[PDB]
Protein backbone atom coordinates (compact mmCIF):
# COMPACT_ATOMS: atom_id res chain seq x y z
CA UNK A 1 0.00 0.00 0.00
CA UNK A 2 3.20 2.20 0.52
CA UNK A 3 4.14 2.04 -3.29
CA UNK A 4 0.63 2.30 -4.06
CA UNK A 5 0.48 5.21 -2.39
CA UNK A 6 4.00 6.82 -3.73
CA UNK A 7 3.61 5.51 -7.38
CA UNK A 8 0.34 7.73 -7.28
CA UNK A 9 2.04 10.98 -5.83
CA UNK A 10 4.05 10.83 -8.62
CA UNK A 11 1.22 10.29 -11.02
CA UNK A 12 -0.24 13.76 -10.04
CA UNK A 13 3.13 15.82 -9.48
CA UNK A 14 3.69 14.49 -13.43
CA UNK A 15 -0.05 15.54 -14.99
CA UNK A 16 0.40 19.03 -12.50
CA UNK A 17 3.85 18.60 -14.56
CA UNK A 18 2.11 17.95 -18.15
CA UNK A 19 -0.79 21.17 -17.27
CA UNK A 20 1.89 23.64 -16.29
CA UNK A 21 3.87 22.71 -19.42
CA UNK A 22 0.40 23.45 -21.77
CA UNK A 23 -0.03 26.61 -19.68
CA UNK A 24 3.24 27.73 -21.11
CA UNK A 25 3.03 26.99 -24.35
CA UNK A 26 -0.47 28.66 -25.22
CA UNK A 27 1.62 31.93 -23.31
CA UNK A 28 4.52 31.61 -25.72
CA UNK A 29 2.03 30.72 -28.64
CA UNK A 30 0.38 34.08 -27.72
CA UNK A 31 3.96 36.06 -27.75
CA UNK A 32 4.37 34.54 -30.89
CA UNK A 33 1.29 36.11 -32.58
CA UNK A 34 2.35 39.40 -30.86
CA UNK A 35 6.03 39.42 -31.69
CA UNK A 36 5.14 38.95 -35.39
CA UNK A 37 2.56 41.77 -35.41
CA UNK A 38 5.38 43.83 -34.08
CA UNK A 39 7.83 42.84 -37.06
CA UNK A 40 5.37 43.93 -39.53
CA UNK A 41 4.59 47.02 -38.28
CA UNK A 42 8.36 48.13 -37.84
CA UNK A 43 9.00 46.91 -41.49
CA UNK A 44 6.19 49.11 -42.66
CA UNK A 45 7.79 51.64 -40.52
CA UNK A 46 11.13 51.68 -42.28
CA UNK A 47 10.13 51.03 -45.40
CA UNK A 48 8.16 54.94 -44.73
CA UNK A 49 10.87 56.37 -43.73
CA UNK A 50 13.28 55.16 -46.15
CA UNK B 1 15.65 44.22 -32.37
CA UNK B 2 17.40 44.32 -35.94
CA UNK B 3 14.58 46.23 -37.53
CA UNK B 4 14.31 48.52 -34.48
CA UNK B 5 17.67 49.30 -35.11
CA UNK B 6 17.26 50.04 -38.78
CA UNK B 7 14.29 52.31 -38.27
CA UNK B 8 15.73 54.29 -35.16
CA UNK B 9 18.99 54.95 -37.58
CA UNK B 10 17.03 55.83 -40.11
CA UNK B 11 15.31 58.19 -38.19
CA UNK B 12 17.72 59.64 -36.48
CA UNK B 13 19.46 60.64 -39.73
CA UNK B 14 16.19 62.18 -40.74
CA UNK B 15 16.39 64.25 -37.58
CA UNK B 16 20.06 65.01 -38.09
CA UNK B 17 18.90 65.83 -42.12
CA UNK B 18 16.05 68.72 -41.29
CA UNK B 19 18.68 70.24 -38.35
CA UNK B 20 21.76 70.74 -40.46
CA UNK B 21 19.45 71.73 -43.28
CA UNK B 22 18.16 74.54 -41.20
CA UNK B 23 21.54 75.64 -39.66
CA UNK B 24 22.94 75.72 -44.11
CA UNK B 25 19.65 77.47 -44.89
CA UNK B 26 20.49 80.42 -41.74
CA UNK B 27 23.78 81.04 -43.18
CA UNK B 28 22.73 81.50 -46.74
CA UNK B 29 19.72 83.60 -45.31
CA UNK B 30 23.02 85.95 -43.52
CA UNK B 31 25.04 85.76 -46.26
CA UNK B 32 22.42 86.62 -49.03
CA UNK B 33 21.11 89.75 -46.51
CA UNK B 34 24.92 91.13 -46.34
CA UNK B 35 24.75 91.00 -50.52
CA UNK B 36 21.60 93.07 -50.17
CA UNK B 37 22.84 95.93 -47.65
CA UNK B 38 25.96 95.77 -50.49
CA UNK B 39 23.81 95.85 -52.97
CA UNK B 40 21.48 99.00 -51.31
CA UNK B 41 24.67 101.02 -50.17
CA UNK B 42 26.01 100.73 -53.81
CA UNK B 43 22.76 102.12 -55.40
CA UNK B 44 22.72 105.22 -53.17
CA UNK B 45 26.07 105.92 -53.89
CA UNK B 46 26.02 105.66 -57.92
CA UNK B 47 22.37 107.37 -57.33
CA UNK B 48 24.67 110.45 -56.11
Amino acid sequence: FQKKRRLEQQLEGQGKAIKGLTSAMGRLHVDLTRVNGLIAANSAARQALA
Amino acid sequence: AAHADEVFSLENRKQQLALSMEERKQEVEVHRDGLRAELRLLREDVHR
